[PDB]
RNA sequence: GUGGGAGAGGGUGGUGGAAUUCCCGGAGUAGCGGUGAAAUGCGCAGAUACCGGGAGGAACGCCGAUGGCGAAGGCAGCCACCUGGUCCACCCGUGACGCUGAGGCGCGAAAGCGUGGGGAGCAAACCGGAUUAGAUACCCGGGUAGUCCACGCCCUAAACGAUGCGCGCUAGGUCUCUGGGUCUCCUGGGGGCCGAAGCUAACGCGUUAAGCGCGCCGCCUGGGGAGUACGGCCGCAAGGC
């Protein structure tokens, strides 16, 4: 699964403010974890077709958001991945 | 003539292994019965359904049974 | 941890120390992958709707547990490798969806 | 020889023929009978016709048994499924209970082209 | 984000009963099967019908729906695990982060191919029996590939709603699945059937547009020749684009 407090441990770590729930910062954290997580799912179970779309558009989905982070605010972006290891 | 709802109180559609009750929506053979004959509604048939199927695999519910005058 | 509910049907015609000793083998490998027992119930002799194997009747112990779900699988291929127990059916614990009410 | 006194009655009936099979209380067959059992050769098999006479020889054949008291199980749906029963209802055998009991599947088989 | 939900969405391992085939056993005789009617076939080495026991494969009756899920292909016994998508309520967080999408990459029914398993029922080819003027077919009795599993290819279809994706607008009515509500009804989100305005060659479509608009992609420009030929690319091949 995903248990709501290993959630929250992400969260309440990665936001800018207290309270902050969906800024980007902790969107792309929580993409980050899901796709984590699906990654080592596929790595057995390469036959589960469907999941793996799931990913795609997880994947997706993050970089749209990153693209994004990084036309706005540079010295937040390299925070961003150099935190995670991505990109 | 009417439904098996009907005949009944407030009674646990999830609890497979209550058999006064269960065997009271098999038909005369096991087949689980009609909507039209137990009166329950989409959500709580397919929930009944299940439930016997469950009761069924432990022993508890026939799986079939044989049609007598004929 | 998940709350599981474990039914067992065994045989109907054990004697005492065999029986219990059925009962303490099972609780054994209970607690061996690392359940934790919450409540339980023995219904005991009662008249199945089709013969298991071969026999009219089965007894019947029903157990709640909370446990490791990546064992739960095992502790099924465990109860089941038991020798006089005849169905062994380890299920999620589920809210009372009733009707009529 | 036997004494067989209460048995076991199996109408087995099938679009083609008709047959009775006749057994005793745990099932053991004692004498049968069927549309070709008696003259019958063709389709004339599956008449209910025969189907009566089959029941009749079945039933004749058991009286020599020594039987009264007659449980009835049947199987498959032909012309003369019903037919047999009335005959072997008057027969001078009482019957006692009256069974389908059709085997049908919970799909497992591919059946034949004719059958799907 | 939080809370609540429905579902044959996928993948993995277990498991249950019904039926068929076979094998062992009991009991029992002369037929069973099969069709328009028959014959081949099986049966005195004892079948068929019946009862008990085992083996093995494949598919999951009723529930089942005019139902649900999925991007499509497609998905139905029960259990557990791993996981995808989605809906409502609250109106809390970011602050235009949006839409489409040539190419690419991935999925992709069935049949087909390779290697290794497995093989009960079915069944192309095939072997027989009939019918017919003939029968190379329908109908009957057999039967191999195959169907099943693993891994790797193949990339087609009436892959059909023959209806590209997204957003905004434009009467209602009736049935329905699934949420929330002050629960007759109202309000979101699916599936249907009638119908306003409107559209349409007509059939028909009509808040699940084929209406009124905007964005973006695919595609069309007589029939036969022909999805052929030539070239290229892919493929073990079949063959595909
Ligand atoms: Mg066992
Ligand atoms: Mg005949
Ligand atoms: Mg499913
Ligand atoms: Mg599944
Ligand atoms: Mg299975
Ligand atoms: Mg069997
Ligand atoms: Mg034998
Ligand atoms: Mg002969
Ligand atoms: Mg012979
Ligand atoms: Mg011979
Ligand atoms: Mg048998
Ligand atoms: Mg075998
Ligand atoms: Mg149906
Ligand atoms: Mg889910
Ligand atoms: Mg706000
Ligand atoms: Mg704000
Ligand atoms: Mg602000
Ligand atoms: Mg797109
Ligand atoms: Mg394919
Ligand atoms: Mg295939
Ligand atoms: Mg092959
Ligand atoms: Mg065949
Ligand atoms: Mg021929
Ligand atoms: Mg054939
Ligand atoms: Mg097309
Ligand atoms: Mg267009
Ligand atoms: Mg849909
Ligand atoms: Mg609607
Ligand atoms: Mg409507
Ligand atoms: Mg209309
Ligand atoms: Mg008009
Ligand atoms: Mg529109
Ligand atoms: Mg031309
Ligand atoms: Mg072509
Ligand atoms: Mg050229
Ligand atoms: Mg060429
Ligand atoms: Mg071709």
């Amino acid at each position: 699964p995903i248990t709501k407090e290993e959630k929250q441990k992400v969260i309440q770590e990665f936001a800018r403010f207290p309270g902050d729930t969906g800024s980007t910062e902790v969107q792309v954290a929580l993409l980050t974890l899901r796709i984590n997580r699906l990654s080592e799912h596929l790595k057995v179970h390469k036959k589960d077709h469907h999941s793996h779309r799931g990913l795609l558009m997880m994947v997706g989905q993050r970089r749209r958001l990153l693209r994004y982070l990084q036309r706005e605010d540079p010295e937040r972006y390299r925070a961003l991945i150099e935190k995670l290891g991505i990109r | 003539k009417a439904k098996v709802k009907a005949t009944l109180g407030e009674f646990d559609l999830r609890d497979y292994r209550n058999v006064e009750v269960l065997k009271r929506f098999l038909s005369e053979t096991g087949k689980i019965l009609p909507r039209r004959r137990t009166g329950l509604s989409a959500k709580e048939q397919r929930i009944l359904a299940k439930t016997i199927k469950r009761a069924r695999i432990l022993g508890l519910l026939p799986f079939t049974e044989k049609l007598v005058r004929k | 941890m998940r709350r599981y509910e474990v039914n067992i049907v065994l045989n109907p015609n054990l004697d005492q120390s065999q029986l219990a000793l059925e009962k303490e083998i099972i609780q054994r490998a209970l607690e061996n992958y690392g359940a934790r027992v919450e409540k339980v119930e023995e219904l005991g002799l009662r008249r199945l709707a089709y013969p298991i194997a071969k026999d009219p009747q089965g007894y019947f112990l029903w157990y709640q547990v909370e446990m490791p779900e990546d064992r739960v699988n095992d502790l099924a291929r465990e109860l089941r490798i038991r020798d006089n127990v005849r169905r062994v059916m380890v299920v999620k614990s589920q809210e009372p969806f009733l009707a009529n009410a | 020889k036997r004494q067989v006194a209460s048995g076991r009655a199996y109408i087995h009936a099938s679009y083609n023929n008709t047959i009775v099979t006749i057994t005793d209380p745990d099932g053991n067959p004692i004498t049968w009978s069927s549309g070709g059992v008696i003259g019958y050769k063709g389709s004339r098999k599956g008449t209910p016709y025969a189907a009566q006479l089959a029941a009749l020889d079945a039933a004749k054949k058991a009286m020599a048994y020594g039987m009264q008291s007659v449980d009835v199980i049947v199987r498959g749906t032909g012309a003369g499924r019903e037919q047999a029963i009335r005959a072997l209802q008057a027969s001078g055998l009482q019957v006692k209970s009256i069974v389908d009991d059709t085997p049908v599947p919970h799909n497992g088989c591919r059946p034949k082209k004719k059958f799907r």
